[PDB]
């Protein structure tokens, strides 16, 4: 109930995600 | 007595380790370096309806801090996630598989914050890692306290870390520091050593 | 005139207002 | 005769003052912290049609510093409000009622400037309090000079401050350093007081 | 022997130095002072596909970094300009025509860096200048090599550099320090001497 | 061709220039 929620995931604040490995560093 | 050459030698340590990130370890959970907040779970963010920006008059949105600022460097007095209560939940998928052995939380020091004091500051705070998904249970890796007396940047090593890695951590925010209406969360960083 | 005036007021520049008391920090 | 453990100690002293936003007082007028320009009066943004943004060769934006840049802490050099002449004008609402003791105004170091000169910055300039609106008759808390020749961050005290609190205060720049088409305001501070 | 008082100036000195975007020279191609990336030729970014904004799981974009970061001061891990190979350019329109004297180069610092290494870090390089437009043929100023081993941000002076003045420069990295994959350019500087 | 080429022209990076010198500073 608490582990299943994501509130950021409902949010107008755009979530970032690494898809496809780290980016160059 | 010691020479002005060493007092230059010294000078130049201090300085060289203040620009690598303050505390010269590598952040496996900065943003930028490739690691993200995945999740908040039941976290309410506390909006207050207060930053309004506007154009010729016209109200356009209000802004408030997404909780992915807790992965970004810059710590100027309201660059924090604040969640109503002073429980508190942040996932972070690192930027790579590691052990981890210490995580550093900050916040904004008490000489920049009104009245001198910091009680939205969190208190008590645990971190927890997952071998793989988020859904699984958690493995408590510590349990630490932020201590609103000490430095406003603080480093926490775990006793007795495991061999385990992971890629995946959350943040736990327990309690706060006597703040009514909120917590916020400055800057969070994890540290450890990658896959060899 | 010169009190009256707000040039920011009409400009291109979003204008930020904090309409209900600070944000937290 | 110091000893090397002295020296340290030393260091971590001006490290953490460093770290605290340079002169370690709160800044009641940071952006961030709660604060904004509320207003430039006539103050005429000197616009020059210079930094163009484009795509596939495309004119898209000219851009340029907004008023609000003055209370925000990226200071290098351009990151600061132009306005034509040496008069201006910003009226800032501060992030909390307070008794004002001092502002500080910093400007570029001439180190980083071209032909290591500052002839854009403010000179003399004044400072004025607001105990409601902004419209009623300002005032006075202190004139000052911003000194070309000293250290890039300078702060003010008021000497014999009232008693007064306000949470509106205005920043009047009289002239500048000689600049014939403008006048560059990188970042400006407000300490004091709050209600207790 | 040294004193107190002495420590404390030296101390002073060095923060005012650090203060100084580091090194205490004015910057040429620091973009916010005027100036800018105007070609990169046939460099080819290295795209990886991996930085995803979304909002509402809705996949909006991939975030990569531009040429522009490398005359941008913000140097956190990750915030440089990565091109496919070890032979990359950019050319830079300076924001005043000058007598070019050193260029700057710096990389994010090992202990910063996974597993305490940089060989995405460019190793050889060349600097160009261009008289007027960017198409005629380029004068070397100058070829130098980034030591992996040295400081994060290191100098170049030019040996023996002409009395020519130029706007229009070129960064050609010709090596790197064996990345397969790509190589980061973290922030490049040009310092000299204006129109006397 | 390497010459004539300009890459960073061609994508979705904004690309800025200073068309009438300086910027104030
Ligand atoms: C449409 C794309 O907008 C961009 O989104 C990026 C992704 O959120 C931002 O980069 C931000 O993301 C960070 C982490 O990736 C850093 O690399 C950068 O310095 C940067 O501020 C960047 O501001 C913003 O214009
Ligand atoms: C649509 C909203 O866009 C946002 O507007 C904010 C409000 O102007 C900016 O925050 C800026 O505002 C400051 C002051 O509130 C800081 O809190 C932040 O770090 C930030 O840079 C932020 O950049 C920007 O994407
Ligand atoms: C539509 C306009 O958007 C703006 O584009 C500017 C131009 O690219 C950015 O300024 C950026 O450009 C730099 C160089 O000009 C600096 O002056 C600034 O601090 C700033 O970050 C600024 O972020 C951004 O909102
Ligand atoms: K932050
Ligand atoms: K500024
Ligand atoms: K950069």
């Amino acid at each position: 109930s608490c582990a299943l929620s994501n509130n950021f995931a409902r949010s107008f604040h755009p979530m970032l995600r690494y898809t496809n490995g780290p980016p160059p560093l | 007595g010691v020479t002005e050459e060493q007092v230059h030698h010294i000078v130049k340590q201090a300085l060289q380790r203040y620009s690598e990130d303050r505390i010269g370890l590598a952040d496996y959970a900065l943003e930028s370096g490739g690691a993200s907040v995945i999740s908040t779970r039941c976290s309410e963010t506390y909006e207050t309806k207060t930053a309004l920006l506007s154009l010729f008059g016209i109200p356009l949105w209000y802004h408030s801090q997404s909780p992915r600022v807790i992965l970004q460097p810059d710590v100027h007095p309201g660059n924090c996630w604040a969640f109503q209560g002073p429980q508190g939940f942040a996932v972070v998928r690192l930027s790579a598989r590691i052990r981890p052995t210490a995580v550093t939380l900050e916040h904004v020091p008490k000489a920049l914050s009104p009245n001198s004091t910091i009680s939205s500051a969190p208190k008590d705070f645990a971190i927890f890692g997952f071998d793989e998904d988020l859904q699984q249970e958690g493995t408590l890796l510590g349990k630490f306290t932020y201590d609103q007396d000490g430095e406003p940047i603080q480093t926490f090593h775990f006793q007795a870390p495991t061999m385990a890695t992971y890629q995946v951590v959350e943040l736990r925010i327990l309690t706060n520091w006597g703040h009514p209406e909120y917590t916020c969360i400055y800057r969070f960083r994890v540290h450890g050593e990658p896959a060899h």
